[PDB]
RNA sequence: UUCCAGGCCU
């Protein structure tokens, strides 16, 4: 079922990517 | 220095360790506290000098302000949330302890007081006891309501040559109160005599409350399971008593009380229907809560906390607000994304229907927070005129 | 170390603009926080994001 | 301080024989005074407690997180899965005779954080010494030796 | 800095006598003892001890503020009878327990054995 | 110099705990006089009570027919007026008027309170402090 | 306003406060360090001409 | 988190499901399904403000979605799940919070300005600012001997990178009155 | 920034535990409770010493002279 | 059917831990005592350290402190006085053991530093003392501390008498357990419940070795305390068992001293 | 010293 819902604990993985690429400083960085 | 009191002069007492250690009742007169506040001291440097501090500026002195003709300083916290349950008729203790106790009022007649209890096992009362601190001719009368000579609930206070006859004891007798124990120690006795009262009632209480122990913890925010329940209730049958008078001023039925849009008039109810809930949720728990509850027990000696207080942790935290108009619609008629256009209902408009025990959601959170941030505001100007007005 | 290099100073007219700015306002949702900012003075002016 | 905006500074220090115990030996490392709480209404504080006893007996980073699914019931109830009480509180005895205390004790593990700020680098004290030019007053800041 | 010298809690420097005793005058036949470098360890016990002694009308101490090891014993006691002795009485007597306790803990531990 | 000051026996009209775990104030009536009724709390964790109970309820400021500090023991053997079992001790504070001559006296225990209400209790009850109470069965 | 009305002044110190139970209302604990800073002139006068001199 | 109606089978639902999820895991695993895909893959959005003035958002994901079949007397109380002309929805509210904030323990929970104060206070602590102190000659800094990291912590703080650097340790804490001190 | 020897809140030993808990971990594949359980450490004050402490030490290691 | 009063019942046994029913006592004594385990029994540790060479990632004082926590021998210590009343200026082997320590780092791959490491240089005069008492799984107890390539540590420790009031490593304590009245029938505590105060608060392992309550019954305010569950632990320098026959006698020692004293004083006087 | 800046006093 590669694409059922998205349960809450799910976003952190996504956040996870958000950080993995772009930076706690990305803003000041680009 | 604001204060006539903001300046006393202490005796020294060259210690170890490098801080000011100095007493806790003429903390509130410093408008001291001690996570991380510092004081600056001068010496005198002449014998004259000396004389003026001394014989003006002591502490002992300063003891019963003008500003107010009434004591500034006064037993709190430890001593104060102490001295209520050292008191309480359903409180006891036998010997041994009595004896060190005795012993601790630095006077003390040196003898041992009659044990109210000989029958079985000698036993002696708070109340009883914490008298040896307490000197001569000192009368008092209170009488808070029940109060009755023969006060059931320990109502008022009596205390007559130096005897607690009878009642509790707590900010309203010892604390800095116009009719206080204290305040009349004074007068009837000496700045001296007083003085070194705070002394004897501190080291005494103090040290009893060392045993008798005392804490809080979660356990004393979490009002009972139906008395929160009833409460959940309490809350939305308000909501339903908005969702009502609002529709019916979506019809256009409704009184624009004298001076006030249909608009104006119409808040006004919904908010007062909100507080209206909000508070009683809150007593609700309140006096549901045991005298066991530590949150309570210091409500009611008076050293810290209030109802307010307890009804935010306990039942339902309140409506924020922004200059008096909930939460608004700087976001085109609504207050949040997360909202649908024109919805004057109060998940909307800022109302926080959970507890600190259950904790806000993303809205009531962001609402509480600028309404907070409204405080932090004006504390930092109500303090810049503030200064300035006073000089 | 973080805190500050994502952080917000904001001029104001002359002094303290009491009012507008300083509040903390429905459009911050999300981009700015709504807790972390400086006790008094430059209260609200500077924001952390 | 804490991470409450729970600020404090120590008062006095004592060893274990003079600190208050539980039973199972253990003594605090803090005691912070109970007055700082109700009218700080930093519930938070406690429940990082509550949590932090259990995570600390399980072995489970705690979840404190923002907004989720936990509350004091949820772990109350396992906090009592390993035999404390379930709201935290403890019987503890009175370090200096070994009586019982009347009363027990939110008593569990919190993160703390030592501010720098710390006595010594502030103590100051001047009776006269280093004065200015032009006011030929006492000099600014203790580091100089002011006034 | 400022912090006191760590055994200055047990070590009595310059001439300081452990004991010393002045005549509590505020009631008859009663005295105070000034235990230098000592506590609660040593105190609490003998107040205890000290109050089983049918013939002592009063005992209690205390310390008189934590940065300070010492404490203050006050016992009073029936005339003829001098507290002293009843210090020293509640005080053999503490030993003479110890003692027999020093044994039987060692009787039931030479009658022990487990594998750790 | 010392000899009782007042003697009776009385009947729980009931006992009450009210918010308290270890006192309850209590009242009864009198087995003589019906105009005798009386209130006293009582640390009913040395001596429990139960509605209607005899308890005989005397008063006087002494020792046994045979100010100052407190002996505590020894008296093993000493005069032992104790022939009860509930004794305290405190002061007398008001000595009202119920009307009539139903005077009512009110006496405290360092804590606990406690009144009276008759009128033979004439040169019997000075307004003094001391007053030991007692109790029995 | 700020050197005529308030100065700057010898013999005067600042430290952290810490609430202490066990002293009395109009005591203050100060710490030996600055004890031994701040001075006070007194006059040699037959009265403490001994103890000063051991002072000294 | 883009989500349109465009589900035959259904309703209106995340422009993301378990599998783009499991697809992600997959590169966290062996540290090729990036962010900048979860954007392309016109996935996830960078609302604007100005843009957010138009749209609506659902604030738990789940949740705010499906119909009904009595809550939980723990939990706290959440609005419901009104409307569905959802346009988008919120990663996790959690991110409202700047760095300071999301190392707070249960902010929700305490008197609003309290978690101000910690804003500061951990700006003022102590730590472990870098690894590399023992090479710089920084003017001034200061480094706990043992840090220990905290028992209770955010989500955020993974990111935030905290149990690695912390700023105190976790001490048994007994609050109660005592000496008075 | 290494072990911590032993206990601030009792002083229980703690120094040594600490490879034979990474140990019980990477290898043993246990879980951190027991683990902790299975090299002594009973109450909390000596538990949360182990389980919290960030060995650092290693990181540092990792650089030049 | 023997001994006076107090009288102990050893519960069980361990090297590392002495769970014992010491009852019929005053709690003060109880406790007199298991403060006295705590801070006064003597014991030995570093407290003095020297170093030549250093070249790992713990400054001096951090290896230098917990040097000092590293647990040492000291099963005799009686026969080794306190540095400060012997006479050597300074200190000798009458008075103190001196260790060891260096490391170098050949494994380029962390080479690590332990307790067991260090090296007895003074004459042990022959008595159990100063051996880095080790309960390791694989005999290395205490890592002290890690170290790169050519990372080098040199010291010199000298260990000396002590006592837990001058601080902690002198501890032979561990954490010692305390309770009594396991149901509470003297009422020491005021149960916080929310209900049930029998529910909410767990019972204890110390219930069985005591009679339960029994509701009939009435309140007995003659209660006092007998049978205390302690549980003497220890971190080596000193057998679990001396941990408590030291305590009970360190103590007694002082008990005694105030009688000395109390004799000192008469003899004086013109 | 001086000039600007930032910070801390729940
Ligand atoms: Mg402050
Ligand atoms: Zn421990
Ligand atoms: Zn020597």
């Amino acid at each position: 079922d590669e694409s059922a819902p998205i349960t809450a604990e799910d976003s952190w993985a996504v956040i996870s990517a958000f950080f993995r690429e772009k930076g706690l400083v990305s803003q000041q960085l680009d | 220095s604001l204060h006539k009191m903001s300046m006393m002069a202490h005796r020294v007492k060259v210690i170890p360790y490098s801080t000011f250690r100095l007493n806790l009742s003429v903390t509130s007169p410093y408008n001291a506290d001690f996570d991380g506040d510092e004081m600056n001291l001068h010496v005198p440097q002449s014998e004259e000098t000396r004389a003026e501090l001394s014989q003006l500026c002591a502490v002992p002195l300063q003891i019963v302000s003008p500003q107010s003709n009434k004591p500034c300083m006064g037993i709190v916290q430890d001593t104060l949330c102490g001295i209520r349950k050292l008191t309480l008729r359903d409180t006891f203790i036998e010997l041994d302890q009595v004896l060190n106790m005795l012993y601790w009022v630095p006077d003390w007649d040196g003898v041992i007081p009659t044990p109210a209890i000989i029958k079985p096992k000698p036993l002696w009362s708070g109340k009883q006891i914490l008298s040896v601190a307490i000197p001569n001719g000192i009368h008092l009368q209170r009488f808070d309501e029940g109060t009755t000579l023969l006060s059931p609930k320990d109502n008022g206070m009596l205390i007559i040559d130096g005897q607690i006859i009878f009642g509790v004891v707590e900010k309203k007798t010892v604390g800095s109160s116009n009719g206080g124990l204290i305040h009349v120690v004074t007068r009837e006795k000496g700045p001296q005599v007083c003085a070194k009262l705070f002394g004897n009632i501190q080291k005494v209480v103090n040290f009893w409350l060392l045993h008798n122990g005392f804490s809080t913890g979660i356990g004393d925010t979490i009002a009972d399971g139906p008395t929160m329940r009833e409460i959940t209730e309490t809350i939305a049958e308000a909501k339903k008593k908005v969702l009502d008078v609002t529709k019916e001023a979506q019809a256009n039925l409704l009184t624009a009380k004298h001076g006030m849009t249909l608009r104006e008039s119409f808040e006004d109810n919904v908010v007062r229907f909100l507080n209206e809930a909000r508070d009683k949720a809150g007593r609700l728990a309140e006096v549901n809560l045991k005298d066991l509850n530590n949150v309570k027990q210091m409500v009611m000696a008076g050293s810290k906390g209030s109802f307010i207080n307890i009804a935010q942790m306990s039942a339902c935290v309140g409506q924020q607000s922004v200059e008096g108009k909930r939460i608004a619609f700087g976001f085109v008629d609504r207050t949040l994304p997360h909202f649908s256009k024109d919805d004057y209902s109060p998940e909307s408009k800022g109302f926080v229907e959970n507890s600190y025990l259950r904790g806000l959601t993303p809205q009531e959170f962001f609402f509480h927070a600028m309404g907070g941030r409204e405080g932090l505001i004006d504390t930092a100007v109500k303090t810049a005129e503030t200064g300035y007005i006073q000089r | 170390t973080l805190s500050h290099l994502r952080r917000t100073n904001t001029p104001i007219g002359r002094d303290g603009k009491l009012a507008k700015p300083r509040q903390l306002h429905n459009t911050h949702w999300g981009l700015v926080c709504p807790a972390e900012t400086p006790e008094g003075q430059a209260c609200g002016l500077v924001k952390n994001l | 301080a804490s991470r409450h905006g729970q600020k404090g500074t120590i008062g006095i220090t004592y060893r274990r024989e003079d600190m208050p115990f539980t039973a199972e030996g253990i003594v605090p490392d803090l005691i912070i005074n109970p007055h700082a709480i109700p009218s700080r209404m930093t519930v938070a504080h406690l429940i990082e407690c509550l949590l932090s006893k259990v995570a600390a007996l399980s072995g489970n980073e705690g979840d404190a997180s923002p907004f989720t699914d936990i509350t004091v019931e949820g772990i109350s109830k396992l906090l009592r899965e390993h035999g404390y009480q379930s709201r935290g509180f403890e019987v503890m005895y009175n370090g200096h005779t070994g009586k019982k205390l009347m009363a027990q004790i939110f008593f569990g593990p919190t993160y703390y954080q030592r501010l720098r700020h710390m006595v010594d680098d502030k103590i100051h004290a001047r009776a006269r010494g280093p004065m200015q030019v032009l006011t030929r007053q006492p000099v600014e800041g203790r580091s100089r030796d002011g006034g | 800095m400022n912090a006191p010298d760590r055994f200055e809690l047990f070590l009595l420097g310059e001439g300081e006598s452990k004991l010393k005793i002045d005549p509590d005058t505020k009631a008859p036949n009663a005295v105070v003892i000034t235990f230098e470098k000592e506590d609660h360890t040593l105190g609490n016990l003998i107040r205890a001890e000290l109050l089983n002694d049918r013939k002592v009308l009063f005992a209690a101490y205390k310390v008189e503020h934590p940065f300070f090891a010492r404490f203050k014993l006050r016992i009073q006691t029936t005339e003829g009878y001098d507290p002293k002795d009843a210090l020293k009485n509640a005080c053999n007597s503490i030993i003479n327990k110890l003692g027999a306790l020093k044994t039987n803990f060692e009787t039931e531990w030479n009658l022990q054995t487990l594998a750790a | 110099m010392s000899n009782t000051l007042f003697d009776d026996i009385f009947q729980v009209s009931e006992v009450d705990p009210g918010r308290y775990n270890k006192v309850c104030r209590i009242e009864a009536a009198s087995t003589t006089q019906d105009q005798c009724k009386l209130t006293l709390d009582i640390n009913v964790e040395l001596f429990p009570v139960a509605a209607q109970d005899s308890l005989t309820v005397t008063i006087a400021s002494s020792l046994n027919l045979e100010t100052r500090s407190w002996r505590p023991p020894q008296a093993g053997d000493r005069s032992l007026a104790d022939d009860y079992d509930y004794v305290m001790y405190g002061t007398a504070y008001k000595f009202e008027e119920v009307s009539k001559d139903l005077i009512a006296v009110y006496y405290s225990f360092g804590g606990l309170l406690m009144r009276l209400e008759g009128n033979y209790r004439n040169l019997n009850n000075l307004k003094q402090e001391n007053a030991y109470l007692l109790i029995r069965r | 306003r700020g050197n005529l009305m308030g100065k700057r002044v010898d013999f005067s110190a600042r430290t952290v406060i810490s609430g202490d139970p066990n002293l009395e209302l109009d005591q203050v604990g100060v710490p030996k360090s600055i004890a031994k800073t701040l001075t006070y002139p007194e006059v040699v006068t037959p009265y403490n001409i001994d103890r000063l001199t051991q002072l000294v | 988190f883009i989500v349109e109606d465009d589900e035959s089978l259904g309703h209106k639902e995340l422009k993301v499901r378990k599998g783009h999820i499991a697809k992600l895991m997959a590169t966290e695993y062996q540290d090729e399904y990036t962010w900048s895909s979860l954007l392309n893959e016109g996935l996830v959005e960078y609302i604007d403000a100005e843009e957010e003035e138009s749209i609506l958002i659902a604030m738990q994901p789940e949740d705010l979605e499906p119909a009904e079949a009595d809550v939980d007397p723990a939990k706290r109380i959440r609005v419901s799940h009104h409307a569905t002309t959802f346009t988008h929805c919120e990663i996790h509210p959690s991110m409202i919070l700047g760095v300071a904030a999301s190392i707070i323990p249960f902010p929700d929970h305490n008197q609003s300005p309290r978690n101000t104060y910690q804003s500061a206070m951990g700006k003022q602590a102590m730590g472990v600012f870098l690894t590399n102190y023992n090479v710089r000659m920084d003017t001034m800094a200061n480094i706990l001997y043992y840090p220990q990291k905290p028992l209770g912590t955010t989500r955020a703080m993974e990111y935030l990178k905290f149990r690695e650097l912390p700023a105190g340790q976790n001490a048994i804490v007994a609050i109660a009155c005592y000496s008075g001190y | 920034m290494i072990v911590p020897v032993r206990c601030f809140s009792c002083g229980k030993v703690v120094g040594d535990k600490w490879e034979s808990y990474l140990n019980l971990l990477q290898e043993d594949e246990l879980d951190e409770g027991t683990a902790l359980s299975r090299l002594g450490l009973k109450r909390y004050c000596c538990r949360r010493m182990i389980l919290t402490h960030v060995d650092l030490i290693e990181k540092f290691l990792r650089y030049n002279p | 059917m023997s001994e006076e009063g107090p009288q102990v019942k050893i519960r069980e046994a361990s090297k590392d831990n002495v769970d014992f029913i010491l009852s019929n006592v005053d709690l003060a004594m109880a406790n007199s005592l298991r403060r006295v385990m705590i801070a006064e029994i003597p014991t030995l540790a570093i407290d003095s350290v020297e170093v030549e060479t250093n070249t790992t990632v713990l400054a001096d004082e951090f290896i230098a402190h917990r040097l000092g926590l590293i647990p040492l021998q000291s099963m005799d210590i009686e026969q080794l006085e306190y540095s400060r009343d012997c006479f050597c200026e300074d200190h000798c082997d009458k008075c103190s053991v001196v260790l060891t320590l260096q490391a170098f780092g050949e494994s380029e791959s962390t080479t690590n530093v332990y307790s067991k490491d260090l090296v007895i240089v003074s004459n042990l005069m022959g008595r159990n003392i100063g051996h880095p008492i080790i309960q390791d799984k694989e005999g290395n107890g205490v890592l002290i501390c890690k170290l790169r390539k050519g990372q080098e540590l040199k010291l010199t420790c000298v260990a000396k008498k002590g006592i837990a009031k001058e601080h902690a490593k002198w501890g032979p304590a561990a954490a010692i357990e305390f309770e009594y009245d396991p149901w509470n029938k003297l009422k020491h505590t005021d149960y916080w419940y929310e209900q049930d105060s029998a529910k909410e608060w767990p019972q204890s392992k110390n219930c069985e070795y005591e009679d339960p309550p029994n509701e009939g019954d009435p309140f007995d305010y003659k209660a006092q305390a007998d049978t205390f569950y302690m549980n003497v632990e220890s971190v080596g320098s000193i057998p679990v068992d001396q941990v408590v026959v030291r305590g009970i006698d360190t103590l007694q020692k002082k008990v005694a001293s105030i009688l000395l004293a109390l004799t000192q004083m008469d003899q004086d006087k013109v």
